[PDB]
């Protein structure tokens, strides 16, 4: 969906990503255009964007929290059309708009409060993962590895909307450029027929997948329920290991890290080699998981603290286990509830029990 | 050259010390020898100069920097040896040869004179006189050691026949000789030789009586290993094998090095734990690191470690004074030549400083560690390290200290810690007791170090406080002297007698009580007394300097009092000054501002010229008022050519004393504030050092009859550094008493003539006022309560009480005058007195909460109806402060005094028209008074409260004062006073001094500077201008620096006028400038004032139109009751920018008489129609939301119709009310749909052309652009635009300017933008639309401001109508040009400047106008129209999604209408069309985006603006893909068409 609003924009976007992945696409997508990068911070900076808005370059700038107030006239698109040329006012500096230049600014920082003027002038895209954005990564990701079969109708149901039409659309069309060709002629009936058969077949198998969308939808959407809590789990389980951080400045990881483990569970588990069965192979990964994802967290963690990640996954197995109580007000004692005024009424009660026991 | 200088270094590690420029210089001047004693002190660590021969040929010997001389007993040859390195190298060797024969010779000595009994004072005087203090110390150590190792060698057997016992008595023998030489009269060198050695043999026997006499007896056992072991064979050749040091299993040589006269630190169990630690550091070349609080004695152990062991010791204070560029050459120098370096405290340092230096010091302390490596400890290669990116060898003497209070991790593993956490005080006091000559040390310390704990904790915490060790031990020295001096008063008229305690109270209180607040004496007399049982101070009686003092004092008009009488408190501070005076150089005066500070040390130096016979001169110069170069002097980067500055040429011209400076007391008095810039030369002449390093080379040395004074109010942002090495006194404000400052105003009252007659009417008046200044009379009560008050500037009591003075010195004034016009029948004692108490009670009220908002003013009246005896208006409604006291004696209105003025139609609302009313009335009356003293005055008010043209008009009302109108930016700086002087004012010479006088004879120049607050407070919390204006206040001068002569102020005024210091950009003034400056707070004008003022402008107003010209009286009552309703609702404290202030209503009738000036016979309805029309757009415009809309429109029309009962509602059903100029040649409401198909067609035109986008029309940009034509057709507009960005403010005000004529300047604004660049831009629009009557809209946004600077610039320019400080020299002269041509192009005589400027600026302010936009200071929301940019409405997005999608084929007959979807209440249809439920539905889309940011911003936040930019790029996204699918979709079903058809064709062919 940021793909799509890239490519189709008025506004220049800024690109929101944590990570390079963005930076490197937008990269990727426009080395034919020769795309040079760039940063606020820069002294070059104003002549490296006065020389590609003459050769209309696209450009990118990064540290965008640092914006240059020089950019608003660019950003807003004014043009001073006259005489036949089309021109813009750079500061002191004239320039004519080479057609075909794009901006994209960039930055690192998820977090940055921009003010409104640059608000207005440009299309926000984001790139920063969520509770929400992984989640529906792994569903995606585990449907594609344990269920392919779930995982093509899937495809198959996204574009029979579109792509399938245009295929159908296109075959057509073949047919028309071959019929034109041959004029109709009798002796051409056998490669005719056969074309029009092998069409028939193919409106057939659409008409088909058309009358069958409920009886797919529904099928799919008892797998994805059925998937559901791994992948919450799997969320969970990256927001924790994120979070870690807390405790102790060594506790740094990357999603690169937590895409990693789930790789190496799902793909290379010793586990599922002979396991067939679908929720034996669902109970399967996700007890590897939460094992696998304890020992490469803790191999590199400190050993007074161990324990601290254990209770965590713990939880967070309780919260993904069904036919369980949720134990909210359990937990909550345990962590903070203790911590309550009742002093009032302390008797020593037994002889055996002490006062900060009592 | 770089290179022959390493060379140089190279061929003398020595000179790795000094610096490239001053090696430079040390080669260069290599045949004169006078300038290298200036650097001599560099490289060595005591030499201070060379004793050259007479011809500087030989060097026979060096000298310290105490005096202190070493003669070589093999002198050395300068021209055998030209070149500066070889006989530089040869005078070190002599000088370390001479000192170990020296050394030699003086054991020798020593072991004659220890071993023996009673030992003569004589010959052992003679001894340590003839050698140095460190030979006198080195000697007796070795000579002790050397008698002990005897002594244990003797002790095989064990205990039988012990000599320990014996040479424990002659030390006890020789500690007496000691003792009892030191209590007599010996010179400061013999004096601290004696102190060196008497400790260190107070050592030798602490150590010889307990740790070597229990039960010991072999010399190898560890109890004597482990102290300090002098071992001299002087049978060794080599000179540095002469002396051998060992601690424990750690051996070094001596290296011999003279030190001059350093402090031998006192031995106490800390120092040698600290000496065991860094010995064994050091034996396995490791490095040590003792960390500890700041002020344990770590650096100082450290340097006394290497004095011991005679090497030359370094210390690289942190604090900011760091480079790396020297660093790197010292620690090559210290690799060379095996010198010791300790870094005073590391932490301090830089993180990547930190990182550098740690790297430097890993690489040399691993060239440390392999020297010593077990299989290479025989050293062929030699040892090389790694600095400045070359081999550097490592001398094994070498050693390198880092000092604490974590280590980096580089060093962890090569530096050994060490917790120096707490120093043994006791023992630190004790022997420095013992040394100063007393008989009972261990009590005395014993008392003494709990003592200091106490008054560190008991008494209160203080910046300026300090009970540090350092601390104690000068106390001790001080007592020391105390005791000596004593001992020579009792001897000139044995002698032990003394009761020494009191003697270490007298100095104890002597150095602290001065520097105690008053709330902390009672309670350090009260720890002296819980410490020191019944040991009770006195005080020295003086008696001779307090007759004196009495003297002075009644001569000045000042109170003289003792103890408990009044000013005794006082006239303790100044004894307690003079004894400080006495007692060290360099002292600090502080108190809180108004406290008896100048005036004490003024009144000590004349009382002292007339004892002693000694003329006392002082010079007062202010630090912050002028630059820290022109303080000191500059040195030119290309001719090298030094020029003084002001404290160098006083010091200069003290020094040479070509008129006699020397046998004259010289103060030099530093009155200001204090910060670590402009003292960081005055540490080197503070201190005992006294001795100020130029720049360039040349050295001033105080001499003694000169001492340093600071007059400085709050001591807060000076370093530990300054106020450690002063002697201070505190001036508590408690010591000056209201009683002195009522006694000293009567007396000069009574003495000074305010010009016989004069006075003898000040006398009579005060003998009248006498009975009120008393201790509980009036004047104390009404201070009292005033202070209580709430104040719109700090209340400090000596500005209350000065403006008080002054508006009584006015009285008399008046009394004179009105005698002066009666000669007949002078003023008589009743009615003198009547009017000198009711001018009493006045002044009071005025002085007193005269800069209180009126309510307090109120309150203080009320108060003193209460408490006075006096009669007071009779009146209970009108406040007092509405009165005043004729010169007949009587309370009358001052409303009587207001007159009523006519003015001119063409003057209406015009820029400098001011009609006089009661608050102008008093203000001019306050104003004259307080002028007639030349009194400094600053009016302080609200925005708009008519401070700028009321004080323009009350100066420029008096013939004889010259206006000058100065504004103060937030970089204001001295400079532009200075600027103002030279353009307006002259030197003069022939008086006595230089004189500052205007060039107009006779005429009192006067700067009146608004915005006086406005100026920036700097780092260290000063406004130099404000400095600056107040030197030349209280002094009467300042002093021009480019002769750095003192020159005097004459016939000069300052006057201000601020906005509250509460209104952000605006800073408090100091107390000490804020006590010579009153102030009147300035409020809005009350209702009544606002009814006259409007009532005569209306008047002259509706003289064009004779038949409203009764109904003038109701329109302005109408509008000030509007105005005032408008005022109690839509505070500020809703919205930032609902203010209200009278400019609001002077532009209302400017825009009324704009309005009707063409126009000709208008009905009341018309004029009515007017008003109601400027009033909604300049108060209904502003508001937020639709209710305050409502509001203002129902609050507007009842109040027209209040007012005008007979007038029909024909104006009132009006719901649009618009006002246009388009249709006809005037400005007539024309109707709203004619005018609105006008304007679209309009903007159709204007996007057709200028813009690239097309502009639709909705209601909101037509009432917009309404506003907006208006705003540009009225003289001196401006707008405020308030609106969320990207809501087309800017493109609809382009558009209004594009269709009225006047042409778009906007200002390109970059990251590279600064000031300058600011102003002339602002030079080049006023140029254009003031020389030509071309008119500019100026388009300023947010993004445009960088700085306050700017905003300052603008603010003056709309309030003023111009910036006076944008043209000056060349660009002045052509303006003057330009403006003349303008002038006889538009057929007027140009005249003189001055006349020409009032044109050009009647031309920017009416051929100007600047818009302002911003999304949502009090200064700009005043002086322009505030207008209400909201975000469009949802009629609006409707209006522009239905323009903006008509194009698509957005129609479909078969719709279906559903029920519900209400989002527009507005919507075409009642059942909606296909179009319209889309459009509909995409402004429910943009609504949902709002409610979805507001959800967001509830439940946590991270929330983007939503602006109708992203609405109209949605609506382009949703044409192109319409547009873009429908095309895809066409197509496609074009080519089935086409292809069924070709198929019919097929099935034909197939046919036949
Ligand atoms: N006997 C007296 N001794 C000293 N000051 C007296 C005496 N009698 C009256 N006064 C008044 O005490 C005040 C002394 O103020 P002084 O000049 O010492 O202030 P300051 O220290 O310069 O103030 P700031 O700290 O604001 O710079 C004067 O108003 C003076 O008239
Ligand atoms: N007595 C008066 N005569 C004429 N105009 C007056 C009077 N009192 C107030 N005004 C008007 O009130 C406004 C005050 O002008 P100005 O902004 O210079 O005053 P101010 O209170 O000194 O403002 P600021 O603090 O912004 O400098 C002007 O519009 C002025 O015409
Ligand atoms: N052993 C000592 N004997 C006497 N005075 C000492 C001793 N050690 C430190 N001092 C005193 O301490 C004061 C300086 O302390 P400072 O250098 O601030 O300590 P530190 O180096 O621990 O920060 C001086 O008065 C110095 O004479
Ligand atoms: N009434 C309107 N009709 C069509 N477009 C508008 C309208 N008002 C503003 N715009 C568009 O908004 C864009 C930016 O407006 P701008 O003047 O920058 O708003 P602001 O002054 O609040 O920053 C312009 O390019 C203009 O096309």
């Amino acid at each position: 969906e940021n793909a799509i609003m890239l490519k189709r924009f008025n506004r220049y976007p800024l690109i929101i990503d944590p990570s390079g992945q963005a930076t490197e696409f937008i990269m990727n997508e426009y080395k034919d255009r020769k795309i040079t990068r760039t940063s606020f911070l820069d002294d070059a900076f104003r002549k490296n964007l006065e020389s590609a808005l003459r050769f209309g370059n696209p450009l990118l700038v990064q540290d965008v929290e640092s914006y240059d107030p020089v950019l608003n006239p660019v950003l807003n698109r004014e043009v001073r059309r006259t005489g036949g040329r089309v021109l813009i006012t750079l500061g002191d500096q004239d320039i004519d708009l080479s057609p075909s230049f794009v901006i994209f600014l960039s930055t690192r920082d998820p977090t940055v409060e921009f003010p409104p003027d640059l608000c207005s002038r440009v299309t926000f895209v984001n790139f920063t993962v969520t509770r929400s954005s992984l989640q529906s990564q792994c569903l995606n990701e585990v449907l594609k590895a344990e269920r392919p079969d779930v995982d093509e109708k899937r495809s198959d149901l996204l574009k029979l909307q579109g792509e399938f039409q245009l295929r159908l659309r296109q075959l057509e069309k073949s047919l028309l450029q071959a019929l034109n060709e041959v004029k109709g002629r009798i002796l051409d009936d056998d490669t005719i027929i056969t074309t029009l058969e092998n069409l028939k077949r193919e409106a057939a198998e659409v008409t088909r997948k058309v009358e069958e969308t409920d009886i797919v939808m529904q099928e799919v959407e008892t797998v994805s329920q059925q998937y559901l809590p791994l992948s919450t789990a799997c969320s969970s389980i990256y927001f924790t290991m994120e979070s870690l951080k807390q405790i102790h400045f060594l506790y740094q990881y990357s999603l690169q890290f937590f895409l990693d483990i789930y790789h190496n569970v799902l793909y290379e588990n010793p586990n599922l080699k002979g396991v067939t069965d679908h929720t034996q192979r669902l109970s399967i990964i996700t007890k590897d998981l939460f094992q696998v994802a304890f020992n490469r967290v803790a191999r590199g963690m400190l050993h007074q603290d161990h324990i601290t990640f254990a209770m965590l996954l713990a939880r967070i197995k309780l919260k993904g286990t069904v036919g369980e109580p949720t134990y909210d007000a359990e937990f909550q004692h345990f962590l903070r509830g203790n911590e309550i005024v009742l002093s009032a009424g302390s008797t020593p009660r037994i002889q055996g029990l002490t006062v900060e026991q009592a | 050259l770089g290179e022959y200088l390493e060379r140089e270094r190279s061929s003398f590690p020595r000179f790795y010390f000094v610096g490239d420029e001053d090696l430079l210089e040390i080669i260069g001047n290599s045949k004169n020898v006078a300038k290298l004693q200036k650097h001599f002190k560099k490289m060595f660590a005591g030499v201070s100069s060379i004793i050259l021969n007479e011809d500087n040929s030989v060097v026979l010997g060096i000298s310290s920097r105490e005096g202190e001389e070493v003669m070589f007993k093999t002198p050395v040859s300068i021209t055998e040896h030209p070149k500066i390195n070889e006989w530089l190298t040869l005078v070190e060797k002599e000088m370390r040869v001479t000192l170990a024969k020296l050394l030699a010779e003086s054991v020798t000595e020593v072991e004659i004179f220890g071993k023996a009994t009673s030992i003569d004072p004589n010959t052992y005087i003679t001894w340590i006189d003839k050698y140095q203090a460190q030979l006198v110390v080195l000697s007796a150590q070795i000579a002790w050691s050397e008698n002990v190792e005897t002594a244990l060698s003797s002790m095989g057997g064990g205990g039988d026949a012990a000599p320990l016992h014996s040479v424990l008595s002659n030390v006890e023998v020789t500690l007496n000789v000691l003792a009892d030489s030191v209590l007599m009269e010996q010179p400061p060198l013999r004096r601290r030789k004696l102190e060196h050695l008497i400790t260190e043999l107070v050592h030798q026997r602490d150590v010889t009586r307990s740790l070597i006499k229990s039960k010991i007896d072999n010399a190898k056992s560890f109890e004597w290993l482990s102290q300090m072991r002098f071992y001299f064979d002087p049978k060794q050749t080599d000179v540095l094998q002469q002396l051998s040091i060992q601690m424990a299993n750690a051996k070094f040589n001596y290296g011999f090095e003279y030190l001059g006269v350093q402090d031998k630190l006192v031995q106490t169990p800390l120092t040698d734990r600290c000496y065991l630690t860094m010995t064994q550091a050091l034996e396995a070349r490791l490095g040590g690191s003792p960390f500890g609080p700041a002020g344990t004695g770590k650096t100082e152990s450290v340097k006394a470690l290497g004095h011991q062991l005679g090497r030359f010791v370094l210390v690289f204070n942190c604090d900011e004074t760091f480079d790396f560029q020297a660093m790197g050459r010292i620690f090559v120098g210290l690799c060379q030549v095996g010198a010791w370096g300790c870094f005073d405290e590391f932490n301090r340092l830089e993180e990547r400083m930190l990182s550098a230096v740690s790297q430097q010091v890993q690489c040399i302390q691993e060239a440390l560690r392999e020297h010593s490596n077990p299989n290479y400890d025989k050293t062929s290669a030699p040892i090389t390290c790694e600095l400045l990116n070359k081999q550097v060898k490592v001398s094994p003497d070498m050693a390198i200290f880092i000092t604490m209070n974590n280590l980096p991790d580089n060093l962890k593993k090569l530096f050994r810690s060490l917790a120096m956490t707490k120093p043994d005080r006791q023992l630190i006091a004790q022997v420095m007791l013992y040394s100063q000559g007393f008989r009972t040390a261990e009590v005395l310390a014993n008392k003494i170090v709990p003592f200091f704990k106490l008054c560190d904790e008991q008494l209160s915490s203080q910046s300026h406080y300090d009970f540090g060790l350092r601390a104690l031990k000068s106390v001790l020295v001080s007592a020391g002297n105390v005791k000596r001096e004593r001992i020579q008063k009792i001897k000139r008229e044995i002698a032990e007698n003394l009761p020494e305690q009191e003697i270490l109270i007298q100095s104890v209180c002597e150095t602290m009580v001065p520097k105690l607040v008053a709330e902390d004496i009672p309670l350090l007399f009260s720890l002296l007394s819980d410490v020191f049982p019944g040991v009770q101070y006195h005080r020295g009686e003086m008696t001779a300097l307090r007759e004196e003092l009495k003297k002075v004092c009644q001569e000045m008009y000042l109170t003289y009092g003792d103890g408990e009488e009044v000013g005794g408190m006082w006239v303790e501070k100044v004894l307690q000054l003079y004894q400080i005076t006495q007692i060290n150089h360099g002292l600090m005066m502080v108190g809180p501002s108004g406290s008896g500070k100048s005036m004490a040390w003024r009144v000590l130096l004349k009382a002292l010229e007339r004892l002693e016979g000694v003329e006392g001169v002082a010079h007062i110069i202010d630090p912050k008022a002028i630059s820290k170069d022109h303080l000191y002097g500059t040195l030119d980067p290309n001719t090298r050519e030094w020029t003084d500055g002001l404290f160098t040429h006083v010091l200069r011209k003290i020094i040479d004393s070509v008129r006699g400076e020397l046998q004259k007391r010289q103060w030099i008095v530093f009155d200001g504030d204090v910060d670590p810039e402009w003292v960081e030369n005055l540490n080197s002449v503070l201190d005992d050092n006294k001795l100020l390093t130029l720049p360039n080379g040349e050295r001033l040395s105080l001499p003694p009859n000169v001492r340093i004074m600071f007059e400085v109010q709050d001591l807060k942002y000076a370093t530990l550094a300054t106020v450690s090495r002063c002697g201070m006194v505190w001036f508590s404000e408690d010591v000056l008493s209201t009683d002195m400052i009522f006694n000293n105003f009567l007396a000069r009252l009574r003495s000074i003539p305010l010009d016989s007659p004069m006075l003898q009417i000040q006398r009579d008046a005060a003998t009248i006022m006498q009975p009120y200044f008393t201790s509980n009379g009036l004047v104390t009560k009404a201070l009292e309560h005033a202070f209580q008050l709430e104040h719109i500037m700090d209340l400090t009591r000596l500005r209350c009480l000065g403006s008080l003075f002054s508006m009584l010195h006015q009285a008399c004034r008046n009394v004179a005058q009105y005698n002066a016009n009666h000669p007949d029948f002078p003023m008589q004692i009743e009615q003198l007195e009547r009017y000198i108490q009711r001018y009493l009670v006045y002044a009071i009220l005025w002085s007193l909460s005269g800069d209180s908002r009126l309510k307090m003013r109120a309150e203080l009246g009320e108060y003193i109806r209460r408490i006075t005896t006096v009669p007071l208006p009779t009146a209970p409604n009108i406040p007092i402060i509405d009165y005043e006291v004729s010169i007949s004696g009587e309370w009358s209105p001052w409303q009587a005094k207001v007159p009523q003025i006519e003015v001119e139609t063409h003057k209406v609302a015009a820029p400098d028209v001011v009609v006089p009313t009661l608050d102008t009335v008093r203000h001019e009356a306050l104003l004259y008074t307080w002028l007639a003293e030349h009194k400094p005055l600053v009016l302080c008010g609200p925005p708009g409260s008519g401070k700028t043209m009321t004080l323009f008009s009350a100066l420029r009302a008096l013939p004889d004062m010259e206006v000058v109108g100065l504004n103060f930016s937030s970089a204001t700086t001295p400079e532009l006073l200075l600027k103002t002087f030279d353009h307006y004012c002259e030197y003069r010479r022939t008086p006595n001094g230089v004189v500052l006088a205007p060039v107009q004879l006779g005429k009192w120049l006067v700067l009146f500077c608004d915005e006086i607050n406005l100026p920036d407070m700097d780092k260290y919390g000063t406004q130099r201008v404000i400095s600056f204006i107040r030197q030349m206040v209280e002094h009467g001068g300042f002093y021009r620096t480019s002769d750095q002569t003192w020159v005097k102020l004459e016939r000069i005024q300052f006057v201000g006028a601020c906005n509250p210091p509460t209104d952000p950009g605006r800073k408090p003034l100091s107390h000490r400038f804020l006590r010579h400056v009153p102030v009147v707070y300035v409020d809005y004008p009350g209702p009544a004032s606002l009814t006259q003022i409007y009532g005569t402008f209306n008047r002259a107003m509706l003289r064009l139109i004779p038949s409203l010209r009764t109904y003038a009286e109701p329109l302005t009552a109408a509008m000030v009751e509007f105005y005032t309703m408008s005022q109690e609702r839509f505070t500020q404290d809703t919205q930032p920018h609902y203010i209200y202030s009278p400019r609001e209503m002077t532009r209302w009738v400017r825009g009324i008489f704009e309005a009707l000036r063409p126009l000709e016979t208008l009905p009341v309805e018309g004029l009515i129609r007017i008003w109601a029309h400027e009033a909604l757009r300049l108060f209904q415009d502003r508001l937020v939301e639709d209710e305050e809309r409502r509001w203002t429109d129902e609050n507007i029309d009842t109040v027209a119709l209040k007012h005008f009962p007979n007038i029909d509602r024909e104006k009132a059903m009006s719901r649009p009310i618009l006002y246009s100029n388009w249709l006809s040649k005037d400005y007539i409401p024309v109707d709203q749909e004619e005018l609105r198909d006008y304007v679209k067609a309009r903007l159709k035109v204007f996007y057709e052309e200028e813009l690239d986008v097309p502009l639709v029309l909705f209601n909101e940009v037509l009432d917009h652009v309404l506003r907006i034509d208006r705003i540009f057709r009225q003289p001196q507009g401006h707008l405020l635009l308030i609106g969320v960005s990207g809501a087309g403010k800017t493109t609809l005000s382009r558009f209004v300017a594009w269709m009225n004529g006047l042409s778009v300047y906007q200002i390109k604004v970059h990251r590279k933008y600064t000031g300058e660049d600011f102003d002339e831009d602002l030079r080049t629009v006023l140029r254009r639309s003031g020389c030509k009557n071309e008119k500019i809209a100026f388009i300023m946004d947010e993004s445009n401001v960088l700085d306050s600077g700017f905003l300052e610039r603008m603010n003056t320019l709309l309030a003023n109508g111009e910036v006076p400080g944008l043209f000056e020299g060349d660009e002045y002269a052509t303006l003057m040009t330009q403006c003349k041509e303008g002038a006889q192009k538009e057929g007027l005589m140009l005249d003189s400047h001055e006349e020409l400027y009032k044109w050009f600026t009647s031309q920017v302010i009416r051929n100007l106008h600047v818009v302002f936009t911003m999304n949502p200071s009090p200064a700009l929301f005043n002086r322009c129209v505030l207008n209400w940019f909201g975000d469009w409405s949802t009629e609006a997005l409707y209006q522009v999604g239905k323009e903006f999608t008509s194009k698509m084929d957005l129609e479909k007959p078969n719709y279906i209408v559903p029920d519900y979807m209400p989002v527009v209440y507005d919507k075409l249809p009642q059942p909606p069309s296909h179009r319209e439920a889309i459009v509909n539905s995409c402004v429910f889309v943009h609504q949902t985006l709002h409610q979805a940011n507001a959800r967001l911003a509830k439940r946590g936040g991270r929330t983007m603006a939503i602006t109708p930019r992203h609405y109209l790029d949605f609506i382009n996204h949703y044409a192109n893909l319409f547009h873009e699918k429908r095309s895809e979709l066409e197509e496609q079903q074009m080519h089935l068409n086409v292809g069924l058809r070709k198929i019919k064709e097929t099935v034909d062919q197939v046919e036949e």
